[PDB]
DNA sequence: TGAATTTCGCGACACAAGGCCTGGATGTATATATCTGACACGTGCCTGGAGACTAGGGAGTAATCCCCTTGGCGGTTAAAACGCGGGGGACAGCGCGTACGTGCGTTTAAGCGGTGCTAGAGCTGTCTACGACCAATTGAGCGGCCTCGGCACCGGATTCTCAGGCCTGGCTCGCGATAGGGTC
DNA sequence: GACCCTATCGCGAGCCAGGCCTGAGAATCCGGTGCCGAGGCCGCTCAATTGGTCGTAGACAGCTCTAGCACCGCTTAAACGCACGTACGCGCTGTCCCCCGCGTTTTAACCGCCAAGGGGATTACTCCCTAGTCTCCAGGCACGTGTCAGATATATACATCCAGGCCTTGTGTCGCGAAATTCA
């Protein structure tokens, strides 16, 4: 009923301004997005209830993604969530 | 129905991955390990068909026993 | 039997048993040392027919007491080395009232030789 | 007649094969194969043409995988041709 | 006045803290949790797509199917590590010979 | 047809055999060779071959060294003939 | 006259020894200079409560005596009695660790 | 003191009793540096999963409990320190 | 300072009623209580997943029950199967 | 005011009926917990309990032992199939290995 | 030591070879020995069976019927002794 | 024609060689003293479990629609099944030299003991920024329609690839001669 | 210095390897034809947004006290290094049998169509199971104390290897019976 199409597309669009991309593919990335998220919100929910406690804070993602991606992959995400994170915050 | 697997789709399989030439014995033992697999994922697939009181097996009980046994699959969602 | 059976050996191996009717040829180590007989050749006369060769492996041995039979294509035996030896080459090693088998080492000697004669 | 020495024909195979991607299990003996084992768990199921596909899927991606390791495991071996004691020591090392 | 946009990004805040909150992953959600996690959804989102995108133009064609997912996916180190577990549908396999099974 | 002491000389090569080994050929047909000078089965052979394998020549010469008969004579000359055609 | 076993009777005796036994087989102070030297690599001045090196030890003994049984397996696929980097490089292959 | 080189540490009369525990009967000699790699492979890839827990609870100890989840994660579920 | 809970009184209490004579030491005693741990938090999970897929939001004994058949195997599910549902039965009749 | 007896004790179950119902409360599973769930779990776990100690017990008879060390819990678990099928990923620390050797390894 | 004919004189079995197969017989000492009677191989070696196996006899012997030299005579008894001792 | 001579074959006497009965050195499993620190038991307490009763939303139960699953028929093949010729690939046997197991003297550093301290884990107290919750908004995002071009498919060149026949060469086998050794 | 006998080289003839050239089959590149799904457009609607409140989760401050780290010394278990013997993996070869490539016959998969109804999805109504709160109470946890299970070590009974001593078996021998041949 709900999906990351349009999302998936624009980000499609940004990258490579001239390519598109078939419905089975779309379908893979939803799965694959899907799939990251659930990995992400278990890992930071265990982190949390590890240390006893109630709120899951951008410290606990940015754990679970260390946790979780490896290497260079974990470098640019944590650079990437930092940068987000301080423009939201700053506007 | 198990000969239904027959030993042109076997050679075909075995083609796909690597192999080069293939014993005599291969097929049956293939065969084999086919059946239990199925019966290990089929076997989860029902008891969450049964658990939602359903008569149809749908795609994500499937999905949801290929995922519970560690082998995710993309592209049937859901 | 109606044949006469004559063998002389020099050797460590003797020429002890030779099928009349040409499906085998029998040898021992008749010592208690390992004989080696690597490119060893087995001339076989059967009267007037012409000469039959056969040549062992450049490296095989034989050890004391122990028996190798060098058999006939025609035999149908199964080749199991170093007791059984089948002469797939050969069809039979010949039939005759004089058959002569000699063993002839890898310098071109003979050996070793059983000769059956009938009358 | 023209001939081809063997093994070629299985290197020109491995290439178109591994070239595509298209379903190498005929369909109708596959579902025939999974209704008879579901009999054994229920008796009155109906299956979405979609999960007999995907258990298909999932089939062949495990039997590539495991035929991979299998020709690891030959290879290791010195030999070149697969042997059942091959996918039964591949199959013991994974852990099943 | 989208989230999305106020962090600069294309995925949906919003849905993200729905999923959080409806998940049953916590008790309480944090406000920039779901911020965090859109952008590193994005950044993995991008990179795969490149990585695609530059498998695509290796064969000529101009549309990403499955295949070439697959390719872009066992061609990296750290994508094929994260996902070595994962089976892809209409995928394939990489072209992998063993040197002892070429001739000579 | 053959007798047995025959066959047991013939089988194999005389090698060092004495004259009593010889068909035909006992302790004091023996003994008497020996004392000729014919102390073993080999030497008689050597006479054998210079007499070309001839029976009458071989025989009568026997019954000349040692006093043989017609039989044992005979026999020997056999027995000398078939190793001959055996080992020779 | 001086008694010496065939080669493979005291590795018998050392596996039935070994197999029946059940304590650590690394010395604990080179393995905890081994444990601190690889974490001074990722944050400097950290410590260790003993009961959390005790924990690494028995989990590292565990995978090392898994992997040497895979790869024992492995060696006596090829018709052999002695491992080699080749059988555990293919065992840690086959499990999907590299 | 700054600690280095302590993967001589681990003896090779500790990788043969190991390999003898597991059922090994003839072992190489090239097995060692080998064996060496694959630990130090292993110690690095936990404990940075142990540092990284450590580090998120602000602790400047590691706690066996950091380990224990460490090996969870892998696969590896450890008995015995839990408590 | 602090209370800790665990698993020893019951695990005791079960040793006893299985074996009458026989006793555990504190090793064995812990890794009970980490297999104990281990357990539940696999069933739980289990359950939580199941109970997430059909849009509830009720942990009822029907997927306490589905949890154990898709975790344990063989003759184990059965016999668990049968305990449980003797349990709850009892529970329900008084 | 009426007497009163444990949620174990009305099931006959050695396990606590309660501290279970609490942990699956505590433990964000879900937002709510049926009656009868912690009933059956901690039946459940008495079984399995029961299961592994009977096993582990049999095994340090076997042995002339009288107590249960890690090392029979080891045994027990690793010569039962089931059990080894549900506990394969666990480590038993100081549990050793089951003793084997390889049928090749012995003398021809 | 010895020579091509020498060894294979010795190597197999004399049968029916003419006096000159012998090693250092020459063509002419060959046919002078066939002149005497002494016209095959074996005939020859029954003088050296007669002789006992005497070397100086022997020789002495083959010097005065063929006119053999200290060489030829060396020769000649050193296949003939080879020969005896392989298959006699 | 009978006596003498001779050869082949048979049965008691003596012999060595092999197989079975018994005892000592040898290492391996068996019974007992000791002690010790961990396990089992007994008790105070206090917080977590239990008992009653209420509200309210989650779930069960009944009814309906359509959809998509199942069932079945007709053809066209593409795929499967079987037989044959074969040459390639598995397997066993045999050196072999090189690398590892085994044993003994050496050292060196691990393990156990005992000590201090202080950095930091753990626990308690304050309160304050921060996130859950609820009413209104409205536009961003989902469902249905169209269209047209990227790609599937088919046909035709183009170059590549695999495989085999003919020619040139080298390498080996065998008879005769010029030179070497010995004799005279 | 001449003469007899023997020995290695020269050259004819045949078998095995590798290179040049061509042909069959295939992969590939290029162009034309059609099609149906991806991308865009429009209608619609409900979930993200905004604002405000309120209860609190954890963040900071501070204190205690504990165990990790650092240090030293003694003892000896084990790591270390050397030499030697042997066994073990690697290489090579010959045997064989068995899948592979190819061709011919077989068959049922698949596509397209039709037809029905089981049940999945949905909506509406009711009710009752459980979260929540208060009040009560006893079960299990923290603490202390005793005693015995098992580690430790020594002394003793039993299986195993190997050699000494006694009994059984196959064999060689020598005088004599049975038969044939030649000379007095």
């Amino acid at each position: 009923k709900e999906s990351y199409s349009i999302y998936v597309y624009k980000v499609l669009k940004q990258v490579h301004p001239d390519t598109g991309i078939s419905s089975k593919a779309m379908g893979i990335m939803n799965s694959f997005v899907n799939d990251i998220f659930e990995r992400i919100a278990g890992e930071a929910s265990r982190l949390a209830h590890y240390n006893k406690r109630s709120t899951i804070t951008s410290r606990e993602i940015q754990t679970a993604v260390r946790l979780l991606l490896p290497g260079e992959l974990a470098k640019h995400a944590v650079s990437e969530g930092t940068k987000a994170v301080t423009k939201y915050t700053s506007a | 129905n198990i000969q239904g697997i027959t030993k042109p789709a076997i050679r075909r399989l075995a083609r796909r991955g690597g192999v080069k030439r293939i014993s005599g014995l291969i097929y049956e033992e293939t065969r084999g390990v086919l059946k239990v697999f199925l019966e290990n994922v089929i076997r989860d697939a029902v008891t969450y068909t049964e658990h939602a009181k359903r008569k149809t097996v749908t795609a994500m009980d499937v999905v949801y026993a290929l995922k519970r046994q560690g082998r995710t699959l993309y592209g049937f969602g859901g | 039997s109606s044949f006469s059976q004559h063998a002389r050996t020099s050797g460590r191996v003797a020429v002890e048993e030779v099928d009349e009717e040409g499906k085998f040829v029998r040898l021992r180590n008749k010592s208690n040392e390992d004989q080696s007989m690597g490119n060893w050749q087995i001339k076989r006369q059967n009267g007037d027919d012409p000469l039959l060769t056969y040549r062992f492996p450049p490296k095989f041995t034989l050890k004391a007491g122990q028996v190798v039979t060098i058999w006939a294509a025609g035999a149908g035996a199964t080749h199991s080395p170093p007791t059984d030896l089948v002469w797939k080459a050969q069809n039979t090693w010949g039939c005759g009232n004089s058959l002569r088998t000699a063993l002839i080492n890898s310098t071109g000697e003979e050996v070793a030789m059983r000769k059956l004669v009938r009358s | 007649p023209h001939r081809y020495r063997p093994g070629t024909v299985a290197l020109r195979e491995i290439r178109r094969y591994q070239k595509s991607t298209e379903l190498l299990i005929r369909k109708l003996p596959f579902q025939r194969l999974v209704r008879e084992i579901a009999q054994d768990f229920k008796t009155d199921l109906r299956f979405q043409s979609s999960a007999v596909m995907a258990l298909q899927e999932a089939c062949e991606a495990y039997l590539v995988g495991l035929f991979e390791d299998t020709n690891l495991c030959a290879i290791h071996a010195k030999r070149v041709t697969i042997m059942p004691k091959d996918i039964q020591l591949a199959r013991r090392i994974r852990g099943e | 006045k989208t989230r999305s946009s106020r962090a600069g990004l294309q995925f949906p805040v919003g849905r993200v803290h729905r999923l959080l909150r409806k998940g049953n992953y916590s008790e309480r959600v944090g406000a920039g949790a779901p911020v965090y996690l859109a952008a590193v959804l994005e950044y993995l989102t991008a990179e795969i797509l490149e990585l695609a995108g530059n498998a695509a133009r290796d064969n000529k064609k101009t549309r990403i199917i499955p295949r070439h997912l697959q390719l872009a996916i066992r061609n990296d180190e750290e994508l094929n590590k994260l996902l070595g577990r994962v089976t892809i549908a209409q995928g394939g396999v990489l072209p992998n010979i063993q040197a002892v099974l070429l001739p000579k | 047809t053959t007798s047995q002491k025959h066959r047991d000389f013939v089988a194999e090569p005389m090698g060092e055999k004495p004259v009593g080994s010889l068909a035909g050929i006992g302790e004091v047909l023996g003994k008497k060779l020996e004392e000729r000078g014919f102390d073993k089965a080999y030497v008689v052979l050597g006479q054998f071959l210079v007499l070309k394998k001839d029976e009458d020549l071989f025989r009568e010469w026997l019954k000349d060294t040692c006093g043989a008969n017609a039989k044992q004579s005979r026999d020997c000359f056999g027995c000398l003939r078939e190793w001959c055609d055996a080992f020779l």
